[PDB]
DNA sequence: CGGGAAAATCTCTAGCA
DNA sequence: ACTGCTAGAGATTTTCCCG
DNA sequence: CGGGAAAATCTCTAGCA
DNA sequence: ACTGCTAGAGATTTTCCCG
């Protein structure tokens, strides 16, 4: 049930930003979308990154 | 409080002081002689 | 002893902190705090730039003039791919067409332009009104704040010299330009060009919600950290926690699950 | 990797399309594909239909995307080659088509749009377009009385039509289909495009003959040979060019 | 195989390397090959900044226009020291008697100025010639080979507008400026005011050649590294710098023999 | 040899391609038509 | 350090300055300074005279830096306090001006004047002028056909004075001299700014009671007691505020 | 004789910069001066600079 | 385990009215 | 209460393919 | 040996026609 | 064959002064 869900939303690529830094940062993994907060998981780092510095895909480069 | 000297528009010449209504990322609403503006913070000094 | 000194050399020359610092052996402190009292010592901001707003529903438009032809431009922010089309005049009723075109063909849901008259113009407002769109407006004189469109009015004018020689209008050279920038140049976030990048931003948010629509509706969990809050996610030994509008990540550890 | 057999079990008990098999067995999209197409009793989305519908004697070109049902509308002045060359160059440039049907109008058929399609890159061939087509024109009624001309009426119907007109299998409209509709296109290529890059290598396992080279992963290989899908270690399987 | 459905693409599109390569499923090379032939395709250039030239006897010499009077500025690029004056109109003869009070007073041996008229007057070519300066010219329409020269005007024009209400002629002002800029602003690479700065500089110009020069006379010392007599420099600390034929090479003391 | 394609001055419009006649540090002397030329390596590809 | 005793005894037997005592014993400026002044026994370069000299009835306004013979010569239209302000605004701009020796004249006591000193921080007061304004006369007949004016000439005069007449002890021309003058100022500025801002420190050793600071260094501290200068380790010294 | 005058050339502190740097260096020692090449020394590390990169100043703030 | 050359990443700049 | 950014050009660093 | 707050360094940006 | 730079504003890191 949430098993596959739950691996299907993390599946999804995220770039995000702090509010100095002006350079969109890796594809942290996604975990949680929000209203206007999303958080997600730069390489084990938890972080929560307002919607508005986030951009959300699923590549198909690298998923293929 | 806090004093706010800003450059509004394609105004060279800077501005101030004013109070600072409220404090953003990026932009900041000050009120200039009662009246309220939006200025970018780099067009902005908080002091 | 010398702030009266340095108070009156400032009076007149005004030193910064640095100079009176060194003349008068202030400490560092007390010059810029008297360089700080001075209204016309103050000539700078503070150095950095914002982060213009990036989510999927926002576009961002201008009028760029080429030829001494208006062309309105619109942006998707969240993917770089770019409508536009040549007006034959700078006016209200063209760009509320022009909005009302590209709403009806794309998820629009706030714009952000400049103060241009075009864009403020009451017909406008209304069709943004209709069309649910929330109209956003810069600073003003302040384009960094469309730092976005403004980029493209230059990488979009750049394309249309390569092709304004395969077309005898600047309407064809303009489409051509649009066509080669949304489904001909590759590179951004994605390696996609920017077609790709917007098809894969929209499919994204919509996967996005319905699974989180449906995992809601099937997870619930009710948490106690340090009240009952909502639980969000868990794993690697920390978990995510809505309490009030508040997202917190917190570890196992003073996180209790019933 | 690891479900390799049991995706064959269940193509051959169910004959299903490789999409499937890899979201559900987590096996990587190319052994998938290659598994899929290796059953020969198991073995689009670009191509819109143009039509013009005359209202209040006004041109309206519709283009609807047949995967969909997406309708992009554009009042146009006169049934001339430039308007409709135009119209079609718009379509590319904002989607991505590669095929349109045309009713063989004078106007389709001019030199003007032939050229227009040559240069976008695209191809001419003369049910739901009537359906698509007449369920515009209802809303394009319903709409008219809010709208002081025709093309703000058309651009308001096709508003309504294409994202608050709500229907299909999952109840999405026609913005959401033809978005999902391009994404899996886009996999498809992204997944064709990764299986030709990869199909130009050989590889020896154990030594064995050269075999069909399908995915590298971080220490496993997962190769083809005679129909047989295998999964070598890293070491024993040496890769080449040919 | 696809190189030639790749070419027309681009022919067509102007498409860049990265997209031909991604369709066509080229390699980099070879995409970025065929992008490399297309003459509409090189709008850019090399993504870096020059280094205007900073030597003691350097001056940068530039018109700028506050209140429609003409302020002729020039700024010693090693120290930033300035020295401005309002002039009526902006001719050459003005120019050129500026350079030449700027000549008389510290020792200018070369001015880099933009190609503005005054700047080209043969009036101004002959002031140069006669004292001896060097006249170079940046690149047409290239402000930033007068870079340092053009930040003093900013510098010196944001001056102006804090003490422009404690004089009424511009020329006063431009004067109360250039001092406070020279005398009451520091900071730099030595913690100096420009004028402080200067006179480090030049000090240090003249004490440097002096020793240099005293040094030479008593010491000589041939060195063969690896070939020739080189001129000995420096030695020491495991290094050796040697001159050999115009040229100043750092050896270690190994393979490097002094007689 | 190479070619350089450069902006000479205040003309947006790319000209070339030319003989790199000499190469520096931040500028390069170029030869268009056989008119020589000076550009800064900010306005000059050479490939 | 441990250079002081041969400091003291070398300037007993020879009563020489900090600068020289400093440089030949490479002790610290600050130490040998404080020795210098030590001793009673053993116990300027920003001032400028102007004078106006006329010549075809035309005022030459000429100052000259008595320390080295400088000259700084601008044409002036009329003798109005105008113009005498603003050649002493430019002359305090371009050099650190510090006092003015005047002759008294109707436009150099005029308010206009003393304002310009007043803000530009100069105080006025009322062998070397004479000689240096006939070497000026001199050259200025000298070059006085190369120019086809009188101001130009006076500048070319300046110039091959300042820069091409080269005499002295070291056979320097003006400008070196000036140069060398206006650094040994900053020098000792330097020197004072550092003496003034630790004078105000106490220092405990070994405990003993409050000591003249002179200079902290890597491992070792020099401090003055009871005229006897001492250099102790950091870690027997405690360095106390008030 | 050489031992001072070498002493007090050393003294000099040296700023320069690379082709591509665009920012000055802190202030390497300076070893020797010449009509366009200075040679100095940036903790230990030897180098030439051209003259016209190179700001040679006898910082008295630091000398006092 | 050590290199080579290409790929990936990084730094920087024009220009958008 | 809002907010610089995009795409290209060399440099530099990994990193997969050869030992 | 460990901290605190100030000093020193670093990063970044407006504006120069 | 020539060449972007300067000075100020916060941010961040050492580092001397207190244990
Ligand atoms: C009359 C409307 C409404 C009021 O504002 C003006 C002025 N303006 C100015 C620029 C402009 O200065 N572009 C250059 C630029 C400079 C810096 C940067 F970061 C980005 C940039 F694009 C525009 O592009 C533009 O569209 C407008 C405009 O439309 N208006
Ligand atoms: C007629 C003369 C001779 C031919 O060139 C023109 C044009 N020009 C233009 C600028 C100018 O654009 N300054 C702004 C600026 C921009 C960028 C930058 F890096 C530095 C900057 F100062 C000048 O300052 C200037 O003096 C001149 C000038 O004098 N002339
Ligand atoms: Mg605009
Ligand atoms: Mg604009
Ligand atoms: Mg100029
Ligand atoms: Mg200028
Ligand atoms: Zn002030
Ligand atoms: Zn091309």
């Amino acid at each position: 049930e949430l098993q596959k869900q739950i691996t299907k939303i993390q599946n999804f690529r995220v770039y995000y930003r702090d509010s100095r830094d002006p350079v969109w940062k890796g594809p942290a993994k996604l975990l949680w979308k929000g209203e206007g907060a999303v958080v997600i998981q730069d390489n084990s780092d938890i972080k929560v990154v307002p919607r508005r510095k986030a951009k959300i895909i699923r590549d198909y480069g690298k998923q293929m | 409080n806090f004093r706010v000297y800003y450059r509004d528009s394609r105004d060279p010449v800077w501005k101030g002081p004013a109070k600072l209504l409220w404090k953003g990322e990026g932009a900041v609403v000050i009120q200039d002689n009662s009246d309220i503006k939006v200025v970018p913070r780099r067009k902005a000094k908080i002091i | 002893d010398g702030i009266d000194k340095a108070q009156e050399e400032h009076e007149k020359y005004h030193s910064n902190w640095r100079a009176m610092a060194s003349d008068f052996n202030l400490p560092p402190v007390v010059a810029k705090e008297i360089v700080a009292s001075c209204d016309k010592c103050q000539l700078k901001g503070e150095a950095m730039h914002g982060q213009v707003d990036c989510s999927p529903g926002i576009w961002q438009l201008d009028c760029t003039h080429l030829e001494g032809k208006v062309i309105l431009v619109a942006v998707h922010v969240a993917s770089g791919y770019i409508e536009a089309e040549v007006i034959p005049a700078e006016t209200g009723q063209e760009t509320a067409y022009f909005l009302l075109k590209l709403a009806g063909r794309w998820p629009v849901k706030t714009v952000h332009t400049d103060n241009g008259s075009n864009f403020t113009s009451t017909t406008v407002k209304a069709a943004c009104w209709w069309a649910g769109i929330k109209q956003e407006f810069g600073i003003p004189y302040n384009p960094q704040s469309q730092g976005v469109i403004e980029s493209m009015n230059k990488e979009l004018k750049k394309i249309i010299g390569q092709v304004r020689d395969q077309a005898e209008h600047l309407k064809t050279a303009v489409q051509m330009a649009v066509f080669i920038h949304n489904f001909k140049r590759k590179g951004g976030i994605g390696g996609y060009s920017a077609g790709e990048r917007i098809v894969d931003i929209i499919a994204t948010d919509i996967q996005t919600k319905e699974l989180q629509k449906q995992i809601t509706k099937i997870q619930n969990f009710r948490v106690y950290y340090r009240g009952p809050a909502k639980l969000l996610w868990k794993g690697e030994g920390a978990v995510v926690i809505q309490d009030n509008s508040d997202i917190k990540v917190v570890p196992r550890r003073k996180a209790k699950i019933i």
